DNA sequence: GGGAGTAATCCCCTTGGCGGTTAAAACGCGGGGGACAGCGCGTACGTGCGTTTAAGCGGTGCTAGAGCTGTCTACGACCAATTGAGCGGCCTCGGCACCGGGATTCTGAT
DNA sequence: ATCAGAATCCCGGTGCCGAGGCCGCTCAATTGGTCGTAGACAGCTCTAGCACCGCTTAAACGCACGTACGCGCTGTCCCCCGCGTTTTAACCGCCAAGGGGATTACTCCC
């Protein structure tokens, strides 16, 4: 499965700028469930404003305005 | 000339007061209103810049970058509540790690 | 040998990517997620590369941020050490998990 | 202080 | 090529103000875009629904006050309600 | 006679006063803090008697939710008894200033 | 035509107990109770000044139910049947 | 009376494959120090109840002001003609990115 | 304390490709005008919010008691870190090609 390419050192790194000193071995699958579920929800509203586009080619504001409506504004790509 | 040029504001009142219009938030909008909004985006862009140009000078860099936007925001109180939502592209995290972890000896 | 006593090195790392800005997830495996998660909703979506460099940086902030709370959860309870059950009251306190 |  | 309008200009303009030594990258500079356009749309949506709450068709410069009040925190709004007042009054004054 | 030992009635106020949706904090009390409060902001100001019932409402749910994200830090702790820092914990990670 | 002062000790140590009671909490610190007297003032400040801010700009000066659901709305804690 | 369904066209961009390299990941190993289970104690929390406070009820008075209706006109929307501000594109060069060298400052064992 | 080793930092040299300036053109700001209705505002009215009294007793308070749980210390076990080695595939420069985003016209429906 694909979302054992965010590997182990990369969770850590994530942590590491997170200001983790110390991580358990469980971490991993935690971060990687959690990480799915994120990009499960966001993809599914950015999938929408595409299939109302009736685009087949989701955009970056497809993104961007998936992420406004989950209420977490990203700054820098257009929108 | 311009209505920019009469309110004394480099940000465009025509511009905002064109959107204003386009984006239906009103039946209708007042004149007066585009010259108010128009000044405040300029205020709080002039606010952010020059943060974020002390922190560029800080890092002895001349041109801005997000590691300077995300360093102006998160290290000013207001600003920091105004986009405690937002997140900035290659901006990174202010350096910060919890005294206990420190190695105390 | 020289050799560095346990979480010495863990402090550098901390310093060092706290500095950069880069993004620290691989962005083909990532991409590849991105297209397996995105294939349940439409069969052959396509993506412009930045929207997967905008899912990214959203992402990374996300967990990142995530691992600051759980961070103060780990400590809170006396712990140096996070662990799942401060990943999960992060998750529920924040409200993500209801 | 802040700006303008 | 379609045509594609952005606060960039206006941007540098006030950093020229604020720095004239200093310059902005074009990732910088699209941040700054996307702040622009993010507070414009809360303070008009804002506005909008204190039009809309007090039955009134016109948003003007008193519904742009109170919503940059409403959402802008602390002394950033005082200082901000404060430049907005000032430039309806030297705009109301031009000729 | 009978003495209950510390902590036995506590389960049998948690019960009633979550089966009990009546408001907790005195009326007129919470009334008079918010005028004070609002004295602040303007002088001479006037409530409408459901504005200060909606306030205590709000004000009330908003405790109550906390105090659940509270105990949970608590228990996080293994701890039983809630202390100000697992309010401070809570309120943080909520993100709340 | 009058002033107030240390109002906020009136929300009762017992009032407290009762609402960590409800929100299930089996024990509690002597100290929680003026760390809740102001996180509550702090609450209330910021409900309280939006809904004055609502009150103004309809340039009323009796704070109505619908500034008060108004300004809790403002925080996404929005309060049902008071109206909208 | 103009939104938008839609059909035909360009060619940007996106997917995809391949070959080199080598940065990063995967693995093993040793042991430091962290997690956490026990236990002890003391202080501070809960339950009791006699005393005190003032919240609540109800009643009554009044007048501030919320809300509603009528009239006017200052204001903003629509419009056509005019203009230059703002855009896309082209180009130039120096700020930043990188290498490499020496300084020095941290780390921890002796 | 002192020292050797690793690491990070500061400094100088090279160079490239992104930021700043300039151009020119086109479409959107704006100027001047008419129109008509939003709302300013003034006047009325009668709701309900504030004030006060005063009686009742629900709730708050304070002081005693004791016991339960906060947390301080300690011991042990095994989990994570550091890092040396082997392996993987991320990267990226190139190239292929064709889907479909985007732009046009045509037209008919609401």
């Amino acid at each position: 499965d694909n979302i054992q390419g965010i590997t182990k050192p990369a969770i850590r790194r994530l942590a590491r700028r997170g200001g983790v000193k110390r991580i358990s071995g469980l971490i991993y699958e935690e971060t990687r469930g959690v990480l799915k579920v994120f990009l499960e929800n966001v993809i599914r509203d950015a999938v929408t404003y595409t299939e109302h586009a009736k685009r087949k080619t989701v955009t970056a504001m497809d993104v961007v305005y998936a992420l406004k409506r989950q209420g977490r504004t990203l700054y820098g790509f257009g929108g | 000339k311009t209505r920019s040029s009469r309110a004394g504001l480099q940000f465009p009142v025509g511009r905002v007061h064109r959107l204003l219009r386009k984006g239906n938030y009103a039946e209708r909008v007042g004149a007066g209103a585009p010259v108010y909004l128009a000044a405040v985006l300029e205020y709080l862009t002039a606010e952010i810049l020059e943060l974020a140009g002390n922190a560029a000078r800080d890092n002895k860099k001349t041109r801005i970058i997000p590691r300077h936007l995300q360093l102006a925001v998160r290290n000013d109180e207001e600003l920091n509540k105004l986009l405690g939502r937002v997140t900035i592209a290659q901006g990174g995290v202010l350096p910060n790690i919890q005294s206990v972890l420190l190695p105390k000896k | 040998p020289h050799r560095y006593r346990p979480g010495t090195v863990a402090l550098r790392e901390i310093r060092r990517y706290q500095k950069s800005t880069e993004l620290l997830i691989r962005k083909l495996p990532f991409q590849r997620l991105v297209r397996e998660i995105a294939q349940d909703f439409k069969t052959d979506l396509r993506f412009q590369s930045s929207a997967v460099m905008a899912l990214q940086e959203a992402s990374e902030a996300y967990l990142v941020a995530l691992f600051e709370d759980t961070n103060l959860a780990a400590i809170h309870a006396k712990r140096v050490t996070i662990m799942p059950k401060d990943i999960q009251l992060a998750r529920r306190i924040r409200g993500e998990r209801a | 202080g802040r700006s303008l | 090529k379609t045509r594609k309008e952005s606060y960039a200009i206006y941007v540098y303009k006030v950093l020229k103000q604020v720095h004239p030594d200093t310059g902005i990258s074009s990732k910088a500079m699209s941040i700054m875009n996307s702040f622009v356009n993010d507070v414009f749309e809360r303070i008009a949506g804002e506005a909008s629904r204190l039009a809309h709450y007090n039955k009134r068709s016109t948003i003007t410069s008193r519904e742009i006050q109170t919503a940059v009040r409403l959402l802008l925190p602390g002394e950033l709004a005082k200082h901000a309600v404060s430049e907005g007042t000032k430039a309806v009054t030297k705009y109301t004054s031009a000729k």
